[PDB]
RNA sequence: UAAGGAACUCGGCAAAAUGACCCCGUAACUUCGGGAGAAGGGGUGCUCUUUAGGGUUAACGCCCAGAAGAGCCGCAGUGAA
RNA sequence: AUGGAGAGUUUGAUCCUGGCUCAGGAUGAACGCUGGCGGCGUGCCUAAUACAUGCAAGUCGAGCGAACGUUAGCGGCGGACGGGUGAGUAACACGUGGAUAACCUACCUAUAAGACUGGGAUAACUUCGGGAAACCGUAGCUAAUACCGGAUAAUAUAGAAAGACACUUAUAGAUGGAUCCGCGCUGCAUUAGCUAGUUGGUAAGGUAACGGCUUACCAAGGCAACGAUGCAUAGCCGACCUGAGAGGGUGAUCGGCCACACUGGAACUGAGACACGGUCCAGACUCCUACGGGAGGCAGCAGUAGGGAAUCUUCCGCAAUGGGCGAAAGCCUGACGGAGCAACGCCG
RNA sequence: UACCUAAUCAGAAAGCCACGGCUAACUACGUGCCAGCAGCCGCGGUAAUACGUAGGUGGCAAGCGUUAUCCGGAAUUAUU
């Protein structure tokens, strides 16, 4: 048992320790055949070193403890 | 309470009972504890006592015993004579 | 304002329109609406008598008995063949079939159904046209 | 004291809901009329469905009226509205049910019928 | 035929008296009144023993919730 | 002024209804002004708390009533015109 | 690639695009009938058609009070499970996975467990005024492995009532549900738009869980095309035909599940519901009638009435397969089995 | 009381349809735009074996004509 590895792109950014992040989802049509795509949405409690708009962020399954933050990992990927 | 009963599952008129760990409240198609593989009682082939208990010895010390009274079924299944 | 359109006109099908007016009807008194059953005969009320003498690709004098069936419907029946019912306010099962080229009655009317089975001079049938008195 | 152009609330499940007082039967001269009296009058007012339908000349029997009626003990008994039941024609109700008190007043008006279905009987 | 209080019985075992049901609630709305009094009730965790001679002996409360308070109690000492 | 409520009469003639403020809500039609106070539905006494409206004002002293509660009395609170 | 693919239709014959009048099998079928015999199956398909019914399923002392293993009736114990019809969720409701720092896990049997500790007592027995039944009165009681919390083990580091020559804290053997996303879902032109704590913030609790549940506060044309938001409304699936394959269909079966129980609505001690025949409340219904009442499964079976070109008997048994009662024994069952059923296909 | 070669009594595969055909199918009478026939054809105002009776014929199978429901028909919002 241990964590998951949540990292996407932050584009929202709120007050009060809080923001969403974005992750990434395949899609394909099993009757037709096409390829398309899903982003998924899921807050992160971040401090300072979750930025937005370019720097991305490795999130890691943890307690919810929020309204729509699932993760929580202060732990970035990258920084715009 | 909870035996070996048979899960009359398959087509009408011809269920294929397989005899796996299940309550007594829930007969027939209920739920089963641990499975045991499947009895085939066809008498024209050779596998038939495929039945595979190897995790139903834990269920053999507090609730288990015949639920569709199969005796000669459980006797091919000698798992006892070691208490 | 701000109402822009996206979507485009995909494949729609072709308009079709439903054949044998009088099926798969049923005038509901419940709910005052058209409860459809997929039947495809109802039943029938013979209160009228006609006599389409002039026409085209006939040269005889035809006819067309009004027969109001089931769900409050009204349909310009004929009945096909020699048999002449001679029982008014009776239920007569609608033949399931149009006419051919006929400006007037677009339906047909099935011989006998609880009514005036007909006339026994015909015998070539034995099947349809309220045959019976099978010879011997 | 119903008389003419008078207005009662219809206590059944008949169709009607209000009726207006056109002729007391009982005699030439006749003004008005109390409780166990037969009366002609129409409906002004039914409900969606039923066997009466509006403006419909049918006869009816009051049983509760302001102007409660006296007993031969000395006692008296006054409701709170007017209120009648659509009868036939051999003192039958023309319903199935009946709303509220009737008098005692209809046993000897040979009400059998309509005295047998009243919630209270005072 | 056979009374139900095994299988289906959530509205079964909720159908007669609850005086015996309230007058246990009144027994445990010292919760946190004893707590915040402190009360010799609560007093002595090497038993609450209450797990040798208690639980069987006489109990009459609810599961998870007493649990609660059955584990913090009993084990304190 | 009991029951009833235009049954009176050439005809609701003459009575009788409605009416002040405050709040909500308002149709067809239209020469776009209107219709419109449309229709319709609520509220109003006295005492004590609060915390606040322009203030005579530092002031929310005091007072004009702004809200927000809690109470008391009668058959009835623009208790009359 | 076991490898589709007729015409007419237009001059007086014509080619050529185009659409079907028309060379076939299928037809949950009925049908006017000429329907020798039959193994097997479906049968109010027309009908969540209204309502007289036969009617859900009875019991137990190894633990207690008849006259005589349980015989006194309390206590263990399916009325919701067998079932019935599918209007009802255009969608995790089902079809379909890992799962759970969204997680509870009551529960069912074995061992610890020493039969310990506060006990009076309980239905029957029965002191019993009357009542058409439509209900108060007169009331003492007697039990039973019915049965009662604190100090000595479990998140600390503030054990009992009794079994034959039953047993209890801990728990196992076992066990039912809530959940994430990946999957099934109509179009409007004769409508072209919708959410405002729409979009994310953390704190009053408490349940399978975080918690935009409320908690203090939070934006402009923002959301949304991913027609979200309106509808369409259907029980979902495992399936059978099908182009020759390329295309396309995609549910009658028979079981899982999801429903429903005159109509709604609010609550109710024992072990997991809204209860096919417990409550209360109201509404329009059912019928007899002592003036008061009873109320309705027929949504369990088979029937009377419904209109079906178009569909099962108010028949026997628990053989057996069951499970629930129940030391055995006893004991339960229109669950289920067997007979009436039509050319329903029988091909011999 | 299946298939069954057994007692071996005599218990019956008829039928309905097109028949000039299209589409494997008819001769005489009776009809004669009267009626029938009547998907496609059309046949009826005289020589309609297309009509109705008799002798029939092609089909198939204990029967036969009928009604609403997929696909041969043929790509026909074209997707090959």
């Amino acid at each position: 048992n241990d964590r998951k590895v949540y990292v996407g792109k932050v584009v929202s950014d709120k007050m009060d320790k809080t923001i969403t992040v974005l992750v990434e989802t395949y899609k394909t049509h099993k009757l037709y055949g096409k390829r398309v795509k899903y982003s998924k949405k899921y807050k992160t409690h971040d401090e300072n070193n979750s930025a937005k708009l370019g720097d991305i962020v490795k999130i890691q399954e943890t307690r919810p403890l929020s309204a729509t933050k699932r993760f929580r990992l202060v732990e970035i990927v990258e920084e715009s | 309470a909870v035996k070996i009963r048979l899960t009359r599952l398959g087509s009408k008129r011809n269920p294929f009972y397989r005899i796996v760990v299940a309550d007594a409240r829930s007969p027939r198609d209920g739920r089963i504890i641990e499975q045991i593989g499947t009895y085939n009682p066809t008498s024209a082939n050779a596998p038939e006592i495929k039945v595979d208990e190897a995790l139903a010895l834990k269920w053999l010390n507090d609730g288990a015993k015949p639920t569709d009274t199969v005796h000669n079924i459980l006797s091919k299944e000698g798992i006892m004579k070691k208490f | 304002p701000t109402i822009n359109q996206l979507v485009r006109k995909p494949r729609q099908s072709k308009i079709k329109k439903s054949d044998s007016p009088a099926l798969n009807k049923g005038f509901n008194s419940k709910k005052k609406k058209f409860t459809d059953l997929n039947s495809p005969q109802k039943r029938g009320v013979c209160t009228r008598v006609g006599t389409m003498t002039p026409k085209k690709p006939n040269s005889a004098l035809r006819k067309y008995a009004r027969v109001r069936l089931s769900n409050n419907i009204e349909i310009n029946a004929y009945i096909p063949g020699i048999g002449h019912n001679l029982q008014e306010h009776s239920v007569v099962l609608v033949r399931g079939g149009r006419v051919k080229d006929l400006p007037g009655v677009r339906y047909h009317i099935v011989r006998g159904a609880l009514d005036t089975s007909g006339v026994d001079g015909r015998r070539q049938g034995r099947s349809l046209y309220g045959t019976k008195k099978p010879k011997n | 004291m119903i008389q003419q152009e008078t207005r009662l609330k219809v206590a059944d499940n008949s169709g009607a809901r209000e009726v207006l007082t056109i002729k007391v039967l009982g005699g030439s001269g006749r003004k008005t009329a109390n409780i166990g009296d037969v009366i002609v009058c129409t409906v002004k007012n039914a409900t969606p469905g039923g066997v009466v339908k509006k403006g419909d000349v049918v006869k009816a029997v009051i049983v509760r009226t302001k102007s409660g009626v006296r007993r031969n003990d000395g006692s008296y008994i006054k409701f709170d509205e007017n209120a009648c039941v659509i009868i036939r024609d051999d003192k039958g109700p023309r319903g199935t049910r009946i709303f509220g008190p009737v008098a005692r007043e209809l046993r000897e008006g040979n009400f059998m019928k309509i005295v047998s279905l009243a919630p209270e009987v005072l | 035929k056979s009374a139900i209080k095994r299988v289906k019985t959530t509205e079964k075992a909720e159908a007669r008296n609850i005086s015996q049901k309230s007058a246990m609630r009144t027994a445990v709305k010292n919760a946190k009144t004893a707590v915040s009094n402190n009360a010799d009730n609560k007093n002595e965790l090497v038993s609450l023993v209450k797990l040798v001679d208690k639980a069987a002996q006489s109990n009459l409360i609810h599961s998870n919730k007493a649990d609660r308070i059955k584990s913090q109690l009993m084990t304190a000492n």
